[PDB]
């Protein structure tokens, strides 16, 4: 029972419930910023500067 | 003492010194055909000079001037009814008649 | 006299694990703060991001 | 005599909330306006380090701002004296100052373009039906000589004789240059130039709904949570007797 | 002509106090006179006045209403307070006027 | 002695005593929180001012160009920017419904309370105005032109007062700088204010949708208030930050993108979505003096509402004749603002006139008319 | 300062509350929510709604009309040679 | 009630703070410092507006703005001045006000 397990270790001693908020803070960004930025990314193919810059970049003289 | 250190720090904000009291501007009644209007910059807001046709003449000329807000004839308004100079701005709260 | 006051039925409001009164809500009792206090530790991450 | 004639809405493939600019169509944008625009039109707030990984590459860009002369000092001598232009410097003024700008266009004042599309009503869809709409003036109608009659620019009497023609240039991509080609791309440019951010104001957008989506629920939940003491709360009076 | 009967019961079933349980008088706005009419009001009609508002209030937090059954009725209406702040009404007059003279 | 550190600090006894322990009615509607969502923009919109005013520089010659480049060059200045803006707006939505609210459950009988606020709303006004002038572009000019312009339907000290307005003999750098003071300033008196407001307030507590004493039934501010606040916040920030990050002119005018032009007033002249329909009333008097005593009026006339209170009760909630009339008076304003974007022509002209004569009668007549008429249709 | 102790005198009433953690946040969605969203919606809607609805109408007409004086009268210029 | 001095909300205060306060009938001019830094922050303050209302925060302007500010703004010279100056007698007295703690063990 994760609620249980969770509550126990986490959510009860005030000052483990601060870890957890950080260290979740932590990844959850680094994940929801890959998640947004890619489908972000991908509801603009070919648009973005990303996509275009090969043509340029180191591709002519 | 308060009376005159308020009646100084007060004045710091009239204009200041700099601030002019300039001349006047020269323009030829032939860059102005007739039928139009034309702005021109000075003394701060803007200066209208019009070259009437004798269309508008007539009608500046035949109006109620005891019907006006402010009652004026045409003729002591300007010289040469053909040309009718002015400061563009409004009398109510000075924005730029089109 | 306070022999005739009883706590009316809060059977309409009451979570489903604690809504029979022959269970300990003892057990049910670690889910449901966990619960509640998961809501809120998320609440904090959302906003500390 | 107050009649106007209103652009329609095109479908610009940035209009969308979630939708960027279109990086490829931007590119040669600043080809026209390089290359046809720039003749006439200031764009004092852009500067070539601006193209730099948005249209352009760093090369490019530093080239594209060499081909220009860039009057700078004062030298030793406190002497003026030009220089070939830097990634730093911003677009050329093709005008000293206006004074001379309207001398030299009938009394007309070509308007910087900086921010063109969020000063005219319409936006590019104005710009573009104003490029591609020129014609005729209707039976009654006489247009003053040194203008031109496009119905979609108000009074209807515009300075600018129509600019944009076909193959009145060459996209070096390849892309068949016909007028609503380059009218399209060019207007496309004057969005970018109006407010580069765009794209990241749309992709924070994004991650400001879904965070805002996610908390706010939270949030609704915590506050009934609490509450819900005070919402189910039964009260009795019970006087005695 | 019930014709001021019928516009007032209209008005009372249109302003809907009662469909919280509060009297006309439980809802008049708590100004001087009516704040000393309250002190005189006997131990009993004070402690039921005090209920049914605490009772209104609850339902407003909760977003409720009394189930149509328990709603008051024009006639059954009863005006607790009106002679009470009748009277603290006329003692203010009388004083006012004399402190004139 | 006391116990806890919450209550004796002469410090924490404060933020304690007045947002944590503080006595709140049970009852409070969702129309209380903007109470807090005013407090809390005035604080954001202070924050992100700062961080403008630190690339910003009051001059003719370089007040647009600094803006601009605020925004093209400073890193998230363009963000900045547009919630200083947006922020501007959601300030005044706010403060409006926070009027309403006020005006609809009869608040305002809390009179200190009250003046306090019509206070506030003047500052608020004035300060946002001089914000729009700082970046001097056509509006901003011809803004500055007409509003100082006022004082001179003042007779005699009038066209003086105008002088010092401008520091000159007609809009210029003098009144731009002394605008971005003046603009500098102000948010802070507000914040002052702000206080006092809320100290007013305190006296009595809050008031409550049904308008009888909530003394029977209070509860603490923390956490019910608080998390309900926490709540309106995030609802609000919600569109805020959807118009603003997805549609940022969508509620600004344009002519703003145009640097001031001391020749040339647009056409198309009107002022910020907010001030619209005082805008409106201005142009329906067709006389200078009387058009800005309209005006003024116009909102002062908020000062007169505690007196023109005849109901026996206190809220509209049971009054359905004052909520038809206070709901009529909403549709009323609603329409000023579009006049007040439309032109100086018929049939604006003439429907203009009277949404503002409508405006002054169900304020200076009606409502206390229809008041009266209701307490003796309950026998009273 | 302190307000919680003087309020005001109450008597005889008892009050049951139940711990947060012991019931539902947001119950009845259906039975009883929902019931009185609309609830409260009908009884309010005709007091609201009204002048709202009246003003567009002025506000198209007043519109549609100024269209309408933008257009041409042909009885003007059927003379005109 | 009785008096409008001790029970209103604001007049309280100045009355309570400025008025009615209780203080040692004993106090040398060492205690006069505390109402002169007063005096100042106020003078400072004001004084500083009326700058700031031609002043012009720019390297390329700064320099010339306050010289124009005393050229050129009426009486500009001397709420420069006085404006200067204020700082200084503003740190004597924080000075002097300071001793004064320290020497009479106000710091307890
Ligand atoms: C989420 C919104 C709640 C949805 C709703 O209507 O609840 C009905 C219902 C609750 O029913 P209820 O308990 O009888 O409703 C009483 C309250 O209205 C239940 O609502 P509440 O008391 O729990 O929540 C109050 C909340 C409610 O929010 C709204 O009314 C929206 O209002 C606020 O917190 C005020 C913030 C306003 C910010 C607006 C910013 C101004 C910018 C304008 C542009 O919820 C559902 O049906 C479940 C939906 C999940
Ligand atoms: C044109 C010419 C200039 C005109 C100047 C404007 C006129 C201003 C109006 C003055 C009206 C004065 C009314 C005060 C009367 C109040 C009163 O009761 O008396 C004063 C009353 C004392 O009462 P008693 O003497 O005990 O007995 C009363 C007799 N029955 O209050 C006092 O203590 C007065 C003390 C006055 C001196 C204090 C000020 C000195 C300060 C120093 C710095 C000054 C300069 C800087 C000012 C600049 C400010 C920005
Ligand atoms: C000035 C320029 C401002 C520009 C115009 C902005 C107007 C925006 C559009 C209108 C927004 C209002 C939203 C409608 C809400 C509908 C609603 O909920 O109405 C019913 C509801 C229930 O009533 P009760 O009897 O208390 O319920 C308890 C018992 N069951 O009524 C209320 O919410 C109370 C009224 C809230 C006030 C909102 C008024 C809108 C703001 C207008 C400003 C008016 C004041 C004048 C300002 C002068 C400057
Ligand atoms: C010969 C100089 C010249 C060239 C080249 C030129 N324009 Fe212009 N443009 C003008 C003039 C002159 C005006 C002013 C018209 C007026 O106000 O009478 C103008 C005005 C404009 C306006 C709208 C002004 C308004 O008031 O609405 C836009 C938009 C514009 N030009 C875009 C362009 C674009 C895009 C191109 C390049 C594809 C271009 N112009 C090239 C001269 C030019
Ligand atoms: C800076 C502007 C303002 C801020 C930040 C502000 C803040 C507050 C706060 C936080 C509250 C308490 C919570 C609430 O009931 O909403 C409040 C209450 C109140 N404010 Fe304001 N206010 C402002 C403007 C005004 C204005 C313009 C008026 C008057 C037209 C006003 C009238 C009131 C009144 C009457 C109360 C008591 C509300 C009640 O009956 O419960 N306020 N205000
Ligand atoms: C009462 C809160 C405030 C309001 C209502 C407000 C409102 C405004 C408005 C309406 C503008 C014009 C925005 C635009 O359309 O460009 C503005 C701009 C500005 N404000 Fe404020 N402001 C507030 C507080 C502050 C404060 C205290 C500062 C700085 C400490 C500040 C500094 C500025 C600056 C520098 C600008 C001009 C440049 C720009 O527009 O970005 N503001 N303000
Ligand atoms: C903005 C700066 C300050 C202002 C305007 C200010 C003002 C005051 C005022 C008006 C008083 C009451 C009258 C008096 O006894 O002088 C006071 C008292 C006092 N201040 Fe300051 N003060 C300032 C800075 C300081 C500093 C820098 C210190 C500490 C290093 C200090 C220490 C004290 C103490 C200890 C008292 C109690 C004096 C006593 O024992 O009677 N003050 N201050
Ligand atoms: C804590 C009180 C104040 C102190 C200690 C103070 C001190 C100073 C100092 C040392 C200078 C340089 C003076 C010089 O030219 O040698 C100065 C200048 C200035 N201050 Fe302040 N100031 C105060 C308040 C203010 C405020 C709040 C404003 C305006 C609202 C202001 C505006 C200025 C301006 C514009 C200048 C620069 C131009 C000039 O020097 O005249 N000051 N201030
Ligand atoms: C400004 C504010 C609350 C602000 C915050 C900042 C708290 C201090 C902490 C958590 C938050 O984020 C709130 C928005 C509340 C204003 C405020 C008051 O002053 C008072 Cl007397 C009352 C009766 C209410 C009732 O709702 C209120 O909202
Ligand atoms: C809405 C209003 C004035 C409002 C004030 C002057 C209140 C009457 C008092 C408190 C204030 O400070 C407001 C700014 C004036 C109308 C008004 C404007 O606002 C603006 Cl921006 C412009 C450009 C014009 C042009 O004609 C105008 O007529
Ligand atoms: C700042 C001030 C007084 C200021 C003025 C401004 C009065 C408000 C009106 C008349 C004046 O001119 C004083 C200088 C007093 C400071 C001040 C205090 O705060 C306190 Cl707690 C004490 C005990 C004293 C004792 O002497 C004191 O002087
Ligand atoms: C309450 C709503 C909060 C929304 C928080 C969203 C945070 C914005 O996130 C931003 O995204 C950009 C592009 O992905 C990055 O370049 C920025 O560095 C980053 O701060
Ligand atoms: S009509 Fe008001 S300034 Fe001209």
């Amino acid at each position: 029972a994760l609620l249980r397990q969770a509550y126990s270790a986490l959510f009860r001693r005030t000052s483990t419930f601060a870890l957890t908020v950080v260290l979740g803070a932590v990844l959850f960004e680094r994940a929801f910023d890959q998640g947004a930025d890619a489908i972000f990314e991908h509801l603009n193919e070919g648009k973005l500067w990303k996509h275009i810059k090969h043509k340029y970049e180191a591709s002519e003289e | 003492a308060a009376k005159n250190v308020v009646t100084q720090f007060i004045s710091s904000l009239s204009a200041s010194a700099d601030v002019l009291a300039l001349s006047k501007i020269e323009i030829k009644l032939s860059d102005i055909p007739e039928g139009k209007n034309v702005a021109f910059k000075w003394r701060g807001k803007p200066l209208f000079v019009r070259h009437r046709t004798q269309a508008e003449i007539n009608q500046e000329a035949e109006v109620d001037v005891s019907k006006l807000r402010d009652p004026q004839h045409d003729l002591d308004r300007v010289k040469k009814p053909e040309w009718v100079i002015l400061v563009g701005v409004c009398t109510h709260l000075g924005c730029v008649p089109i | 006299v306070h022999n005739d006051v009883t706590v009316p039925d809060f059977s309409a409001y009451r979570r489903e694990d604690v809504m029979d009164a022959t269970t300990s809500s003892q057990t049910s009792s670690e889910d449901r703060k966990g619960f509640s206090y998961l809501v809120t530790a998320t609440a904090c991450v959302a906003t500390a991001y | 005599g107050e009649l106007e004639l209103h652009p329609p809405a095109f479908p610009w493939s940035h209009g969308g909330p979630l939708s960027a600019l279109d990086h490829s169509s931007v590119r040669r944008g600043f080809q026209v306006y390089k290359q046809v625009c720039s003749a006439c039109h200031s764009m004092d707030y852009v500067a070539f380090r601006n193209l730099i990984g948005v249209t352009h590459t760093e090369a490019e860009a530093k080239a594209l701002a060499e081909e220009v002369e860039v009057q700078d000092g004062p030298d030793e001598n406190g002497e003026l004296f030009m220089r070939p232009g830097k990634i730093s410097d911003y677009f050329p003024k093709p005008y000293p100052n206006p004074e001379a700008a309207r001398a030299a266009n009938n009394g007309a004042l070509p308007p910087d373009l900086s921010y063109i599309v969020n000063a005219r009503h319409g936006g590019e869809d104005y710009v573009f039906s104003l490029l591609t709409g020129y014609c005729d003036p209707p039976a009654g109608v006489v247009v003053r000589e040194g203008l031109h009659y496009n119905p979609y620019f108000p009074g209807q009497a515009i300075g600018m004789a129509p600019p944009i023609y076909n193959e009145i240039l060459e996209y070096d991509d390849g892309t068949p240059a016909t007028m609503s080609q380059i009218a399209k791309d060019v207007c496309t440019f004057l969005r970018w130039a109006a407010e580069p951010e765009h794209d990241q104001r749309k992709r924070m957008g994004l991650k400001m709904l879904l965070i805002s989506a996610l908390l706010t629920s939270l949030l609704y939940y915590m506050k009934r949570h609490k509450w819900s003491v005070l919402k189910s709360r039964k009260m009795a009076y019970r006087p005695p007797k | 002509g019930r014709l001021m009967d019928r516009i007032r019961k209209w008005y009372y079933n249109a302003a809907g106090f009662n469909k919280y349980g509060l009297m006309r008088d439980d809802t008049l706005y708590e100004d001087d006179d009516v704040k000393e009419a309250l002190k005189r009001l006997p131990k009993d009609l004070y402690n039921e006045r005090m209920f049914r508002i605490k009772r209104a209030l609850d339902l407003s937090l909760k977003h409720r209403i009394l189930p149509k059954e328990q709603w008051v009725k024009y006639e059954e209406d009863k005006p607790y307070l009106e002679p009470y702040l009748k009277e603290v009404i006329r003692e203010r007059l009388e004083r006012e006027a004399w402190n004139k003279k | 002695m006391a116990p806890n550190i919450r209550k004796s600090h002469p410090l924490l006894k404060m933020i304690n005593n007045s947002l944590i322990d503080l006595p709140a009615p049970s009852n409070i509607s969702a129309w209380w929180n903007f109470g807090s969502l005013l407090a809390v923009c005035l604080m954001t919109q202070i924050l992100t001012g700062l961080l403008l005013a630190m690339h910003y520089t009051a001059d003719t010659s370089l007040a647009f160009s600094s803006v601009a480049h605020t925004c093209r060059n400073v890193q998230y200045g363009w963000l900045i920017r547009n919630l200083h803006a947006n922020g501007a707006s959601f300030f005044f939505i706010c403060i409006f419904l926070h009027i309403g609210r006020g005006l609809y459950y009869g608040s305002y009988l809390y009179k200190e309370t009250w003046n306090t606020g019509v206070i506030l709303l003047l500052t608020l006004m004035a300060t946002a105005f001089v914000g729009y002038v700082l970046p001097w572009g056509q509006m901003s000019f011809w803004g500055a032109t007409v509003i100082t312009n006022l004082f001179s339907a003042i007779p005699y000290i009038g066209h003086t007062l105008v002088e010092w307005a401008w520091g000159g003999f007609s809009v210029d750098n003098p009144t731009l700088t002394r605008f971005f003071a003046l603009h500098f300033l102000l948010p802070f008196a507000i914040a002052g204010i702000t206080i006092i407001h809320l100290t007013f307030l305190h006296e009595s507590g809050s008031n409550n949708p049904l308008g009888i004493s909530s003394d029977s039934d209070k509860i603490p501010f923390h956490p019910y208030y608080s998390f309900k606040d926490i709540l309106g916040l995030t609802l609000m920030l919600t569109p805020f930050l959807t118009l603003a990050l997805f549609s940022p002119n969508l509620l600004g005018d344009p002519e703003n993108f145009t640097p001031a032009n001391p020749l040339v007033t647009p056409p198309h002249i009107k002022p910020e979505w907010y001030f619209l329909f005082a805008y409106a009333i201005l142009r329906s008097i067709p006389n200078k003096l009387g058009g800005v005593l309209a005006l003024a009026a116009s909102v002062l006339i908020l000062f007169l509402i505690p007196f023109l209170h005849k109901s026996k009760q206190r809220t509209m909630t049971f009054r359905p004749l004052s909520q038809t009339l206070f709901w009529l008076l909403v549709a009323n304003l609603l329409i000023l603002t579009w006049i007040g974007s439309q032109p100086v022509e018929h049939p604006f002209i003439i429907i203009g006139q009277m949404a503002s004569l409508s405006y002054f009668t169900i304020l200076l007549i009606l409502f206390p008319t229809i008041g009266t008429l209701e307490n003796k249709m309950l026998n009273y | 300062g302190i307000h919680f102790g003087n309020l005001a005198r109450v008597r005889h009433i008892i009050t049951y509350s139940l711990s947060p953690f012991e019931q539902r946040a947001i119950p009845n969605i259906f039975s009883d929510a929902l019931p009185n969203v609309w609830r409260r919606f009908s009884s309010q809607v005709f007091k609201v709604a009204p002048p709202f609805l009246g003003a567009y109408l002025l506000y198209s007409w007043g519109t549609q009309e100024f269209e309408r004086l933008k257009r041409k009268n042909p009885a003007d210029y059927e003379n005109d040679q």
